[PDB]
């Protein structure tokens, strides 16, 4: 208000001491909580003295000042964020990640963090414009708490959006990452953890690499995090890990995920985070016998048998694909614990859900179950399929029959199929 | 079984 014209002159001067006043008071308007007048600064025309500033090497005070300025008016709209790329702060701040004052690196990392927060456009031009190798150099076995925090956040900012980077382009980071997981701080576990979630997700390429970063103990370890600000994400990447392929999800299995990810369906945790648990289990119950038979021993097969009957239909849905996974690639003896466990009666109750795509896993692990009886019926020389009758008496028969009048060309031609196969 | 994929600004005023 009435100190502006103060202010804006004391940036447009040349004397030091009103340069670092006015863009100290500056700084500080910027820094209130609510409602920053980022729009008002933009429009007083000091963003680009506040860009120069940044290169006076000879008064490090003055760049912190105007890099804590700058950082503010990226932390607001996009269109606030487009006049700070526009003035060219960017590469700026890349050359400000080698700077000599520790609190000039540390703003430069936070700005940064901030333009490439802003979408993935902004955060490949602050990769194309080299941030993240000197990001990391300037990070060692020394480095302040304070440091890491920021530099760990920005991290997250460049691994972070859809589409996703190059893995080219941040696979630097996974080194870097993997070491900063190994921290006890809450802030930088979450962001690392987020980090690690943006590189896992997609192909089985990417997800080669977080492997081989060596990071799956770790992350396992911090399924059992009691912050569920570490929890969600360090389970969103063991979640992204076991889509991948047999030998990928055995990586997990090899450090008890199994034992951590039933305790998570069993305390009494958010939802979300039980659904994210089940959908990690239906990935790994889609793997190979041996890694069944590991979900079988941890004694997740109850709970989740519990689940598919009684949760929340979120719950339920995964927990459906996961028992169904089991049926599909499970042993003959593997099912029959399943079938032991009770499966059979939820697998049923699911029958008649709004959910096509549910309709039909349930009913493909019924018909891998009727088969199965229907073997130990031949072994036996047995009159009746054991199973059947068990689908017979949860309801389950009539439920079938009724889908010869579902629209679905699938589930229909499914449950003609088996109540020929079955019941003729 | 079958493996199945995974079923804005971020930015921090100082």
């Amino acid at each position: 208000g009435s100190s502006l014209p103060a202010m804006i002159g004391g940036v447009y001067s040349d004397d030091n001491n009103l340069q670092l006043e006015a863009t100290t008071q500056f700084r500080k308007l910027l820094s209130i909580e609510r409602s920053p007048p980022i729009e008002e600064v933009i429009q007083s025309g000091v963003v680009p003295r506040f860009v120069q500033f940044l290169t006076r090497e000879d008064f490090p005070q003055l760049q912190f000042e105007a890099a804590w300025a700058l950082t503010n008016i990226a932390s607001g709209t996009s269109e606030n964020t487009k006049v700070v790329i526009d003035h060219g702060a960017v590469p700026i701040f890349v050359k400000l990640l080698g700077s000599s004052s520790d609190d000039v690196r540390e703003q430069a990392v936070w700005a940064l963090g901030n333009v490439a927060g802003d979408s993935p456009k902004c955060r490949d031009l602050v990769l194309a414009n080299g941030a993240l190798l000197p990001l990391l150099a300037q990070l060692n076995e020394h480095t302040k708490l304070s440091m890491l925090r920021n530099a760990t956040w920005t991290l997250s900012n460049f691994c972070r959006g859809k589409p996703q980077p190059s893995f080219e382009q941040t696979r630097p980071a996974l080194p870097a990452l993997a070491r900063l997981i190994h921290s006890n701080d809450e802030e930088v576990l979450t962001d690392a953890c987020w980090a690690l979630s943006y590189l896992s997700d997609g192909t089985n390429d990417k997800i080669q690499a977080v492997i081989e970063a060596g990071v799956c103990p770790r992350l396992v370890e911090l399924l059992l995090h009691p912050s569920p600000s570490v929890l969600i994400p360090a389970l969103r990447t063991v979640g992204n890990i076991v889509t991948g392929d047999d030998a990928q999800t055995q990586c997990i299995i090899d450090h008890q995920a199994l034992p951590c990810l039933l305790s998570l369906l069993t305390q009494n945790l958010k939802k979300s985070i039980k659904k994210e648990a089940c959908w990690t289990i239906s990935n790994i119950t889609a793997g190979n016998k041996d890694q069944i038979q590991a979900v079988i021993n941890a004694g997740i097969i109850g709970p989740l048998v519990n689940l598919l009957q009684t949760a929340e239909f979120d719950i339920k849905k995964e927990a459906a694909w996961a028992i169904s996974n089991a049926t599909s690639g499970g042993s003959h003896d593997q099912i029959k614990y399943l079938v032991s466990e009770g499966c059979i009666k939820p697998l049923c109750d699911l029958l008649i859900c709004p959910d096509i795509r549910i309709v039909t896993v349930c009913l493909e692990g019924l018909e891998n179950i009727l088969k199965v009886g229907e073997t130990d019926k031949t072994l036996a020389a047995g009159d009746v399929n054991v199973f059947s009758q068990m689908i017979d008496e949860a309801e389950g028969l009539e439920k079938i029959e009724n889908l010869q009048s579902h629209d679905n060309n699938e589930i229909y031609e499914k449950a003609v199929k088996i109540l020929e196969a079955y019941w003729m | 079984l079958s493996k199945r994929p995974r079923e804005s600004e971020r930015k921090r005023e100082r």
